[PDB]
């Protein structure tokens, strides 16, 4: 019983850590296109400033 | 927030991916390394600043 | 020639016009902290009469 | 449920603000550049003048 007391909240496994990685997987993808984005905008006032 | 800091900012969201995700594949290299407790990433912010 | 007083008090009508690069910026800024709370944008009532 | 409730009060977003934003100013920025044309109005008065 407690040998098998280590692994559901201390330790590891599979299935936890996947489902952090997708939200992960939103993450950058979200992030990269926001920050280019962003970029991107940067140009625009610049060429306002003109 | 400044425009540099900003887009900086964006950064530190792919930043926090990357950490993460890091974090997530050691993690994942831990399955068996079974002593690994879990360690944790947490969001923080680049504190109150003058505006 | 006084008219031309106007032109420079336009620009400052123009200058309006960067608060919203400013709001843009930072009204962007919050990135996934998940601890937010918004600021938001505000329109002003007037009136103006003459002799 | 507290929870979820909250997850739809918490709807503090940043995204597409972005686009509607920057055209407020970059219209006054494209508007600047008419301004301009009706300025250099006078500037070509001043010209004349001379």
């Amino acid at each position: 019983s407690v040998y098998s007391e280590y692994q559901s909240k201390s330790g590891v496994n599979t299935n936890e850590e996947l489902a952090a990685l997708i939200q992960y997987q939103s993450s950058y993808g979200a992030a990269a296109k926001i920050v280019s984005t962003v970029d991107q905008m940067l140009d625009t006032l610049l060429g306002l400033k003109s | 927030m400044g425009i540099f800091g900003t887009l900086y900012t964006g950064v530190t969201g792919l930043k926090a991916s990357e950490v993460q995700i890091a974090t997530t594949g050691n993690n994942i290299s831990n399955a068996n390394a079974t002593f690994y407790t879990r360690q944790r990433v947490v969001q923080t912010t680049n504190g109150y600043i003058t505006t």
